[PDB]
Formats: structure tokens, sequence, C-alpha cells
């Protein structure tokens, strides 16, 4: 019963963990695909000039 | 996108109107050139100077 109290206790920081390893996956991710979209929207914005 | 297209339909419709007035204006002179040009080109098709 311990064991599995402290499994559980391992699991939910293991929990907290990838929250933290999906904000510094979607944070990153949102930066990068938010670059490639304004260099898109700069290249046709160039291209129609 | 919209920038671009709004940039470039201004400078176009400016341009259009600023070619226009550039190009009656030059005609001015090409209507003096015309003597010249027609005098030379009757020397032409006929073979002998005017």
């Amino acid at each position: 019963l311990a064991d599995a109290d402290a499994m559980h206790a391992k699991a939910l920081a293991d929990a907290k963990a990838e929250s933290e390893k999906v904000t510094e996956e979607a944070k990153q991710d949102s930066e990068r695909i938010a670059a490639q979209l304004s260099e898109q929207a700069g290249s046709e914005a160039e291209r129609i000039k | 996108r919209a920038q671009a297209s709004g940039e470039v339909a201004q400078t176009l419709t400016q341009a259009d109107q600023q070619l226009s007035a550039q190009g009656d204006q030059v005609r001015s002179g090409l209507e003096s050139s015309v003597d010249g040009l027609s005098a030379k080109l009757a020397s032409r098709i006929l073979g002998v100077d005017v």
C-alpha cells in the first residue's frame, strides 16, 4: 500500500514533468510555426509587389 | 497579402496616371520629330534624296 501510494505520487510528479515537456515542446513549436508563417507572409508580400 | 495587394493597386493607379501624362507630354516632341522621320522615310522609299 505504501509502495503504491509512493508510485502514485511519482506518477503525479511524472505527469507534472510531461506537462513541462508539453509546454517546452508546444511553445517552441508555436514559435517556429509563427516564424515560418511570418516568413511565408513576407515572401508572398514581396512576390506580389 | 491584403497590404501588398492594396499597395500594388495604389501604385498601379498612380503609375497609370503619371505614365499617361508623361506619354502625351512626350508625344509633343514626337510630332516635331515626325516631320524629319517622314522626310527620311520618303527619301528611302523613293531611293533618292527628297
